[PDB]
């Protein structure tokens, strides 16, 4: 009891997608990379981390999350099940894109008002 | 949990924990390592042999001294550790198969320092740098921990698991 | 008071305390190099045992932006005088007991931070 | 011996806000079985039946 | 159909008193009970509640 | 179960609860910090009570008053258990209850640095 | 009329003890005998301890702060007026010295740290309707759940289904 699960009808996997468009999309940026950065510049920014791989530094989380929020929506560089986390009492952002990560779909609200509309 | 990506070998395991108890006195398990070797020593080894490097790496500011009195005993504990060399054949002499000479015990330790661990940060001839700050920040989330200031990652939390379906599987 | 680690000039390693017998003054030493210098502080180490710390000093301003954290209109800002503001408790472990909460201005460019 | 803790940071569910430790966001369930069920507490009863 | 209206009412009071009492014990008012600490104090009153 | 008259009243129970209770330094101390302070006399902190009274350091383990009312204890005591602990080695030199602060003044008479560490912890 | 003393000791804390309570100029204004006092609060102690030991230096240097306490100089005025007599202020104690307001604050964290040792009376419904086996009292507390039944003086515990 307990041990055995199944999952929801509307549960789905990941399957998996590579890395390389992420890195290069984020790479264009104006984001510095972590081979060549001042130490002293890592406490006013936020850690990027791609599965689990610690590479670059940005200085403007709230934008960047933005634009790779958009970029995921029109569904051009980023597949649908790539997640990225925005970790706000501390500045890191963690993305990943193995497989296995358990997820679902749901709408967008952006401000009070939904997108499904009678279109 | 470290693996790289689907990868011949399994996967590694990095225990960098600390003694309870001088007192906080940080260690690390490292693989086909038996004994425990602390973390400034595994510093130094990886090419760093000014503690104003080691400790940027590990702490990101300064300004609090607050962190830094938990990370001093363990930096003064591992004192008589300077050179490169010196490191090398201490964590190789914690080998599961110790050579008998010097350069073999040097080879092993160099292989399972840029091998073995952290393997999804980079094989490569030259990623010293990028183990080194991923081991920093662990170093830097161990001792936020510590503080109290981040509560503990929960181990039955799905954001931190994986399904195995019949792909990885097979 | 705090204590803070001033590393060597030449060598950029630990500088352990040295009280001076013959001067009769306290020093900084590198046991790998032969660097000196004269203290001002006067002290090695302290100890927090209530471990006050300042809950404010960890919060940051970037904790605004939060789409999943409370907002209220009755707790405006000081500086700028906004009214929008945001609340939560001290989100930290090792909590004594106390869910004061600690009022973060939700508004670009100001950062403000107080507690009632 | 406790109440619904908090899985997620400082929330039960990603529905109710931080910080809410109001009873219907705790495992409080309000209603009954003969008026039907909120999902929340649905879920919270489903523990308490684990 | 009475009995609603009398167990909403009752749910309605329970509701504004535990919500009083978190305001209480955010503004610092509500002092530790004996034997325990704020934080349990405090649940022990909403669950007595 | 209580004996005497203590039995009745909680005001003669509270004193042997906190007899029968585990009471420790770090229950009463507040902050612990040490000074390479030369001269005695110096006082490199503004605290008038040296003087008075009268090795280049010293440790200033100040205690919290809250918790030092709710044990009930005096500094009298506290003194005296921390000199015949560590025999005639050690001179704390207490402080009266008049002050605010409860500050004390530990110092060693007869490597060395780290003594203080290791009997401070 | 405390007795002299020839003990080097003795006369340096007698002086002490006299200078110490001749700040403020409290003596003048009571004029009361400030060698006087110092010679008896120093018989007294000498009396209570029976030797020159660190014993009687510490409770010498003890005195001396408490009478030369500025934050309470109460005390002092009234040890020069004769309100605490030589042998008690020796054989008094610290918390016994200290001014009105620090005695106050203290009573007041020791009464609240007895209040909060003590532990929550368990919850209930009292009432006298169910009369108690153990004791032959009506006064208990009731609990629904069937019903338990805690007796209130004699305290007889029983269930009814
Ligand atoms: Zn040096
Ligand atoms: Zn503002």
């Amino acid at each position: 009891v307990g041990l055995v699960k199944n999952l929801a009808l509307m549960a789905y996997i990941s399957v998996g997608s590579q890395p390389s468009p992420i890195l290069e999309f984020l790479e264009e940026w104006s984001m510095e990379n972590l081979e060549e950065i001042s130490p002293a510049a890592i406490a006013d920014a936020t850690k990027i981390f791609v599965n689990g791989c610690w590479v670059g530094i940005h200085k403007d989380p709230e934008q960047l999350m933005n634009t790779l929020r958009k970029l995921r929506r029109q569904m051009d560089i980023i597949v649908s099940e790539v997640s990225m986390i925005r970790d706000i009492r501390e500045r890191e952002i963690r993305i990943y894109t193995d497989a296995g990560r358990i997820c679902r779909p749901l709408l967008i609200v952006e401000k009070q008002k939904l997108l499904l509309k009678k279109r | 949990r470290s693996c790289l990506e689907n990868s011949s070998r399994p996967t590694s395991t990095i225990w960098v924990s600390m003694l309870a108890r001088i007192g906080q006195r940080i260690v690390a398990t490292l693989p086909y390592i038996k004994q425990e070797v602390p973390i400034i020593i595994v510093f130094r080894a990886l090419g760093f042999v000014s503690d104003r490097d080691i400790l940027e790496h590990i702490i990101y500011d300064f300004e609090d001294p607050e962190m830094m009195e938990m990370v001093k005993p363990s930096l003064d504990e591992a004192f008589v550790i300077q050179e490169q060399n010196v490191a090398l054949n201490f964590i190789g002499s914690r080998g599961a198969k110790p050579g008998v000479t010097k350069e073999k015990r040097i080879k092993y330790a160099k292989e399972v320092l840029q091998k073995e661990m952290l393997p999804h940060v980079g094989v490569s001839d030259f990623c010293e740098t990028k183990k080194a700050y991923f081991l920093g920040y662990m170093v830097h989330r161990l001792l936020l921990a510590a503080l109290g200031r981040r509560e503990l990652d929960d181990r039955d939390h799905y954001g931190n698991k994986r399904l195995d379906l019949a792909g990885p599987l097979l | 008071g705090f204590v803070g680690i001033r590393f060597c000039q030449e060598c950029n390693n630990m500088l352990y305390p040295k009280e001076d017998k013959e001067n009769r003054i306290l020093l900084y030493a590198c046991r790998n190099c032969d660097y000196q210098q004269e203290a001002d502080n006067s002290c090695i180490y302290v100890n927090k045992i209530t471990h006050e710390v300042d809950e404010l000093t960890q919060i940051i301003a970037d904790v605004s932006q939060d789409p999943t954290l409370p907002r209220t209109e009755d707790h405006p800002c000081q500086k700028c005088g906004h009214k929008e503001a945001v609340f939560f408790q001290s989100h930290s472990a090792r909590a004594e007991d106390a869910m004061r909460l600690y009022y973060v201005c939700t508004a670009p460019h100001c950062g403000h931070r107080w507690t009632e | 011996g406790k109440r619904i803790p908090f899985g997620f940071k400082h929330r039960t569910l990603p529905h109710f806000i931080k910080d809410d430790y109001g009873p219907e966001s705790r495992g409080f369930v309000e209603n009954s079985y003969l008026a039907g069920l909120t999902p929340t507490e649905f879920f919270f009863h489903a523990m308490g039946g684990r | 159909s009475k009995t609603y209206q009398d167990i909403q009412n009752t749910i309605k009071k329970a509701k504004q008193d535990v919500i009083e009492v978190i305001e209480k014990a955010h503004n610092n008012e509500l002092e530790p009970t004996p034997g325990n600490t704020l934080r349990q104090t405090f649940e022990n009153q909403v669950n007595r509640i | 179960f209580l004996l005497g008259q203590s039995a009745r009243d909680a005001e003669r129970a509270k004193d042997i609860l906190c007899r029968l209770e585990h009471t420790t330094l770090r229950k009463v101390t507040a902050n612990t910090a040490i000074y390479y302070d030369p001269n005695p006399q110096s006082t490199v902190v503004a605290e008038d009570q040296e003087w008075v009274n009268v090795s280049p350091w010293l440790l200033r383990v100040e205690l919290d008053r809250k918790h030092m009312t709710d044990r009930k204890l005096t500094m009298e005591q506290i003194a005296e258990k921390i000199n015949a602990g560590f025999g005639d080695d050690l001179n704390c030199i207490f402080n009266d209850d008049n002050a605010e602060k409860l500050v004390l003044r530990i110092r060693i008479m007869n490597d060395d640095d780290v003594f203080l560490r290791c009997i401070e912890s | 009329r405390a007795p002299s003393t020839s003990d080097s000791v003795r006369l340096k804390c007698r002086e002490m003890l006299a200078a110490a309570l001749r700040t403020g100029d409290d003596y003048i204004a009571i004029g009361a005998d400030e060698e006087e006092l110092g010679s008896q609060i120093e018989e007294a102690i000498y009396q209570e301890i029976r030797n020159t030991d660190m014993k009687y230096k510490n409770r010498v240097r003890s005195r001396i702060s408490n009478l030369k306490d500025a934050k309470n100089p109460n005390l002092r005025k009234n040890v020069l007026c004769g309100n605490i007599p030589p042998d008690l202020f020796a054989r008094m104690t610290a918390e016994e010295m200290a001014s009105d307001e620090l005695k106050e604050m203290r009573k007041n964290l020791t009464k609240e740290a007895i209040r909060e040792h003590q532990m929550a009376k368990t919850g209930g419904t009292q009432t006298d309707l169910f009369t108690c086996g153990k004791c032959k009292k009506k006064n208990c507390t009731y609990t629904q759940v069937t019903t338990f039944v805690v007796c209130n003086e004699c305290g007889n515990r029983w269930k009814f289904c």
